[PDB]
């Protein structure tokens, strides 16, 4: 709820390149934006749209420079005879970072077999760790034709370890029954040799190939990664989108020796469960939570008829082994709920982690949807807190904003993670920046809160009359996360007899007046701030209301526009929170 | 009950239940009529906007073999209008029937695979065979062509320059470059014309097994001037394949990654143009253009297939499977049993604007039986008259009505429904600064002065 | 009844 929409950063990319088809964080003391571009064109001799990554700064200027992963052509097996075509490639088609390593990929990337003339493709992957960078391309082996690793596209998707090994996804290999494999990153670039094309690693964890029935799964379609058998080391986790006949499979394997763990199934034909995978502990519990994707998933409406609205199964790990699953459905039809799932970190610093799960094709003119999901001790919130929509309309691919996202990275140092949104079909990426969170404890307090008419206590200036009168004190304290301002303006007004075109039954002793307005600075951290105030009663005889309850509303805003931060990024109030309270006082009868 | 409400307004009066009336007298007024007469209201002033409805045009049901195709009538009634109190529900009484003779399109979609190549040889004269049969049971039957095979782009196709200009260059053995889909032959009376487009056929080949039928369906349903579908005519297409299907985002695989927008995609050459742009439709996509132009789909698949594409045809309304030989040797047979099988199943199917709304089924088949939940019926001899009860509620007062269309699946007749929210009084149609209101200081409505006057 | 498409006329 807390992401600014009022000013977010939009890069943007060379029209038709697909930039920000895949996006990502780079944490190397400067920040930077990792975007994707797998049409766009190089300079690399002879290749016709290669693909590129871009590092983009977001400090000060908003300047995206390519950075060159390779810069050669296509190897020759022999003279006149072509090993590789790097051409329409997709390089970047999958990006991902961690420190000071960026692994990109090109699923599409085909390459010569070493014994005949063909074009297979195995994909591959650039690692950059500082100034070294190598090749990884595991598919690339003795283990040629569909049956083999020469359809695998290796790197069609990736992620890394805690303890720096990679996870890559090969949605080929083994006539489409797809694999996982998996390399420590030191024997990436240890074993690198740029004269041998099947490097092999004697650390790599791979999945084998297994029986006929199993074709056309597309194991490795996504990945993603966590501690699913506490040992503290990340195990694997992988959509099988066509697997058990189109119904869709989730397969988990130990990060260690690659064994089997935890299976899940879809419960619909053809909904690609399995589309998008994501690994979070999302109820504060240090349990990893799977969260699996399946955008085709059509439910039925209160008139009974199908509606294809997609959907994302919440599955909590239990200490028992066991998950307790939970299904978030899509809002609108065809919008493809559920094709993107990105774990937020903490967005709002409440002490429970938080996802976005993106539409791509919802909102108005297909423009994309992003909705933010709010974690809790009971497991996710299914309200989303906030919904991000696209800003630009289409001309011929849609715009596909939030067809990729990444979260989970403070960006700038605010105490809250940030969020970048991808919208490759008009060539965009759009970082949203989280906004403070204020805390606020508001209080209000009427005594006495019953009222004797005959009393008359306060004594009023200009006349010998007395009235019967009572004590209105509101207070107010804030803290917040992160880095927020100390001094906190805020503006109060109360308003006497609130529920009240009908006559006002109280006013306050000073102004005569039921409403009063009040400026009041206060300090984050710092003591609670009151203010007392007497208000009173009209005279016995002036009104016919006695029985109605006299409510005392009391109703506080910020200033966001001098709260703001040297960035112009404003706070904003919790969520759940009320920006006024009431209390009543009655008659005495 | 009624009361306790607040009986402020008669219209809101009116929102807390649709048994809730109001007495615009100044004679808790907000109760149940058969209370408010007794307690001293009138009988002109109790207001009850009551659920109803008002049929316009109920022709009754034709039947026995017409000749004249614009008297045949298969649903009634036709046209309705259905006034809903908020939460207060009606139930229709739908009734539908086939006719004897009635005219039947037939779109025959074969797989083109390299495997599919031992079947060509057995459909050289399944035209004439077809049409023969048909012939018996129906006096308008029309016959069209199609092929499919995947789209022609990697992976899903070797893609070395002898690979590209044969695909079945590795067996070694003669097959034409991989396509798409092509529509050869626009339906026609001419049974004779199928015939000799089949002979000519040649077959492809690709890699991986599932195919690319999907985008083929989608082409066939939606080009309907393409295609000819007949305006008041069973739409029949025949999906013959011995293998699985790619759907949806497959495509990433081969860098398509644009979702098919169910529009027509057939160039000059008749063929399908966004083969290699657009992804292969999803399920939720095909229900919604079949439905849309009315296209009933038979799945004639191989042993291995048949359970896989019988779960898809229980999403798709108007689906059916049928045992294809490994040959195709009883295609026949199954065509025959498909369209007998559809002849005697009625399925009812709500279009329009039903979002938001409480419907419900409840369908009496055959012998007078009633089954709850359910809006099919089967096992019905031709000319036989299937009954539904629809009941339709509005949760909430709406401020604009809703256009529905209840019809049978696969038959082109239909109920209109127009579906409008009563939500509001005669009493609000007000007097602003009356006399009734001491001197004009508020103005009377419903019984009840609006400034218990400001005296 | 064969692996892949050209499984039919590889064997
Ligand atoms: C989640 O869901 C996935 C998907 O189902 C599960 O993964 C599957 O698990 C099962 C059970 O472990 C696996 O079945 C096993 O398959 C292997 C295959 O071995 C292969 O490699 C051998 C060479 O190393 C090769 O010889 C094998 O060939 C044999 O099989 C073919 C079949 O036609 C036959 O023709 C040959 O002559 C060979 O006989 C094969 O290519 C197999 O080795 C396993 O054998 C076990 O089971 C038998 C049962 O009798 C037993 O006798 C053995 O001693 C051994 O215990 C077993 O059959 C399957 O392959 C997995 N599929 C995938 C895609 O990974 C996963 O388990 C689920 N997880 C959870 C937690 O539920
Ligand atoms: C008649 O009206 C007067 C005026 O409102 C009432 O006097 C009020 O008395 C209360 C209680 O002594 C005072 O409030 C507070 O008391 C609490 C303890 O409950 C104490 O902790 C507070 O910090 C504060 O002292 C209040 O100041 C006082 N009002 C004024 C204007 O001085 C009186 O009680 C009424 N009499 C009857 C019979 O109701
Ligand atoms: C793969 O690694 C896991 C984790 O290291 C192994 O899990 C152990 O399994 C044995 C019984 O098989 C238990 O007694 C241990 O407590 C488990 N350890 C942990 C950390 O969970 C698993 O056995 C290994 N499997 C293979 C085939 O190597
Ligand atoms: C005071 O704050 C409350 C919330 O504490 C406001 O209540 C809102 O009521 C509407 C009713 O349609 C809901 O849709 C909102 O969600 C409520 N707000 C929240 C934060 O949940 C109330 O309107 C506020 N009163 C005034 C006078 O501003
Ligand atoms: C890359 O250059 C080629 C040159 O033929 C052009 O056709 C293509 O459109 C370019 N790609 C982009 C993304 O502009
Ligand atoms: C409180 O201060 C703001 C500016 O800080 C001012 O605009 C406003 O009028 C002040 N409120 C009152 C009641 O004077
Ligand atoms: C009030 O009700 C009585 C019947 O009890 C009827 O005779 C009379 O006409 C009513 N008065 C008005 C003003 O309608
Ligand atoms: C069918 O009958 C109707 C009414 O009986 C008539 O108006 C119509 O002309 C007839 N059909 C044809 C083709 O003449
Ligand atoms: C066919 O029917 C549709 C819908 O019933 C109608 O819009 C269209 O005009 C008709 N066309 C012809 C040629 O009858
Ligand atoms: O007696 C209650 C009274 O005690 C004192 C302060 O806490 C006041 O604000 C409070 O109203
Ligand atoms: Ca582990
Ligand atoms: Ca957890
Ligand atoms: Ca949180
Ligand atoms: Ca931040
Ligand atoms: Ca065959
Ligand atoms: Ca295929
Ligand atoms: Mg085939």
């Amino acid at each position: 709820f807390n992401l600014d929409v009022d000013s977010p950063a939009e890069y943007s990319g060379p029209e038709g390149s697909y930039f920000g088809f895949a996006v990502d964080f780079f944490v190397p003391s400067r920040m930077f934006l990792l975007v994707g571009a797998p049409k766009a064109n190089t300079t690399q001799p002879g290749i016709v749209e290669g693909g590129q990554v871009l590092k983009c700064d977001w400090s000060s200027t908003r300047r995206c420079q390519p950075i060159e992963f390779d810069a050669t052509g296509n190897r020759d097996y022999a003279k006149d005879d072509p090993l590789e075509f790097k051409s329409h490639q997709w390089f970047g088609a999958s990006v991902r970072s961690k420190q000071d390593k960026i692994l990109a990929c090109a699923p599409l990337y085909h390459w010569r077999t070493e014994m005949k003339q063909e074009r297979e493709p195995v994909g591959t992957c650039f690692l950059q760790d500082g100034t070294k960078t190598v090749e990884y391309a595991p598919c690339r082996s003795q283990d040629i034709d569909a049956d083999g690793q020469g359809f695998c596209q290796g790197g069609f998707s990736i992620d890394f370890t805690k303890a720096d090994r990679v996870l890559l996804g090969g949605p080929g290999s083994f006539y489409w029954q797809g694999q996982l494999i998996s390399d420590q990153v030191a024997e990436i670039v240890s074993k690198y040799d740029p004269n041998v094309y099947s490097i092999k690693y004697n650390n790599q964890l791979a999945t084998r190939t297994a029986q006929a029935i199993f074709d056309d799964s597309y194991l490795g379609y996504s990945v993603a990664v966590g501690d699913f058998n506490g040992d503290g080391i990340d195990d694997f986790v992988s959509g099988v989108p066509r697997a058990a006949r189109t119904l869709g499979m989730v397969y988990i394997y130990d990060g260690k020796n690659m064994s089997s763990l935890y299976n899940f199934t879809g419960e619909q034909m053809a909904a690609y469960f399995g589309f998008s995978v994501a690994a979070t502990d999302i109820n504060g519990d240090d349990y990893a939570d799977v969260f699996i994707g399946a955008p085709l998933f059509m439910d039925r409406g209160s008139d009974g008829k199908l509606q294809e609205v997609g959907q994302v199964s919440v599955s909590l790990q239990r200490a028992s082994g066991d998950f307790q699953t939970t299904k978030l459905n899509g809002f609108e039809v065809f919008a493809r709920f559920g094709s993107a799932i990105a774990p937020l970190g903490d967005l709002d610093q409440d002490g429970f982690n938080d996802i976005a799960i993106a539409a791509p094709y919802g909102g108005e003119d297909k423009k994309g949807i992003v909705y933010i999901f709010n974690g809790r001790s009971t497991g996710l919130n299914a309200v989303p807190s906030q919904i991000l929509e696209g800003q630009w309309a289409a001309r011929s691919c849609p715009p596909s904003f939030g067809y990729s996202m990444k979260g989970a990275t403070d960006i700038d140092k605010n105490g809250y993670p940030d969020l970048i949104v991808g919208a490759f079909g008009v060539d965009r990426a759009i970082l949203y920046r989280a906004r403070p969170v204020i805390t606020v404890n508001a209080g209000l307090e009427v005594y006495p809160s019953i009222l004797n008419q005959d009393n008359k206590t306060c004594s009023l200036p200009g006349t010998a009359l007395k009235v019967s009168c009572f004590n209105v004190r509101f207070c107010l304290k804030a803290d917040g996360k992160g880095v927020l301002p100390r001094k906190l303006n805020f503006q109060v007004e109360l308003l006497l007899d609130k529920l009240k075109g009908a006559i006002r039954r109280a006013l306050f002793l000073y102004s005569r007046s039921p409403s009063h307005s009040k400026n009041m600075t206060i300090s984050r951290g710092g003591l609670m701030q009151c203010e007392e105030l007497i208000a009173y009663l009209r005279d016995e005889s002036e009104f016919r209301d006695k029985l109605t309850p006299i409510t005392i509303f009391m109703e506080y805003r910020l200033d966001y526009r001098t709260a703001a931060d040297t960035t112009g990024l404003q706070p904003i109030l919790n969520q759940f929170t009320p920006a006024n309270i009431s209390r009543q006082a009655h008659i005495l009868l | 009950g009624c009361a306790l409400g607040g009986a402020e307004t008669c219209e809101d009066c009116l929102l807390i239940g649709p048994q809730c009336a109001w007495c615009a007298t100044e004679n808790e007024r907000c109760d149940t009529p058969a209370n408010l007469l007794a307690k001293g209201c009138q009988l002109n002033f109790i207001e009850n906007p009551v659920s109803q409805v008002e049929i316009l045009k109920n022709k009754p049901l034709s039947v026995g073999r017409q000749k004249n195709s614009s008297d045949i009538v298969q649903i009634a009634p036709q046209s309705l209008i259905l006034k809903l109190r908020p939460g207060g529900a009606q139930t229709l009484q739908v009734h539908v029937r086939q006719t004897e003779d009635y005219p039947v399109d037939l779109y025959y979609l074969m797989d083109l695979s390299a495997s599919m190549d031992d079947d060509l040889n057995t459909i050289k004269e399944l035209g004439s065979r077809l049409s023969k049969e048909m012939s018996k049971l129906t006096s308008n039957f029309r016959l069209g062509f199609g092929s499919f095979v995947e789209k022609p782009v990697s992976p899903f196709v070797k893609t070395t320059p002898e690979e590209i200009a044969n695909p079945c260059s590795s067996i070694p053995y003669f097959c034409l470059p991989t396509f798409g889909f092509k529509h050869i032959l626009p339906l026609t009376n001419d049974a004779e014309r199928f015939n000799e487009i089949v002979k000519n056929q040649k077959i492809s080949a690709n890699i991986d097994t599932p195919e690319g039928g999907f985008d083929a369906i989608m082409q066939a349903a939606v080009c309907k001037e393409k295609i000819g579908w007949r305006n008041d005519s069973l739409h029949l297409l025949v999906f013959v394949s011995d293998a699985d299907s790619h759907f949806g985002m497959d495509s990433k695989l081969a860098g398509i990654v644009c979702p098919n927008d169910g529009l027509c995609h057939l160039d000059s050459k008749n063929e399908y143009s966004m083969s290699t742009v657009l992804e292969y439709p999803t399920i939720g996509q095909l229900i919604d253009k079949l439905v849309q132009n009315n296209v009933l789909l038979i799945f004639a698949v191989t042993q291995e297939q048949v359970h896989l594409y019988e779960n898809y045809a229980k999403l798709i309304p108007g689906a059916t499977v049928g045992l294809l030989q490994k040959d195709s040797g009883n295609i026949l047979q199954l065509i025959i049993s498909a369209y007998e099988e559809l002849r005697s199943e009625v399925e009812l199917e709500v279009l329009g604007d039903t979002e938001g709304l409480n419907l419900s089924f409840t369908a009496i088949c055959n012998n007078g039986t009633l089954f709850q939940h359910q809006k099919k019926c089967s096992h019905m001899k031709v000319g036989d008259t299937a009954s539904f009860s629809v009941t339709v509620n509005i949760p909430h007062c709406e401020r604009r009505s809703r256009h529905i269309i209840i019809k049978p699946v696969g038959l082109g007749d239909a109920l209109e429904l127009l579906v409008s929210p009563e939500c509001n009084c005669d009493c609000q149609k007000v007097e602003v600064n009356s006399s009734k209101c001491h001197n004009g200081n508020g103005s009377f409505q419903c019984g009840v002065c609006a400034c218990p006057r400001c005296e | 009844h064969g692996r892949g498409d050209l499984g039919r006329l590889k064997k």
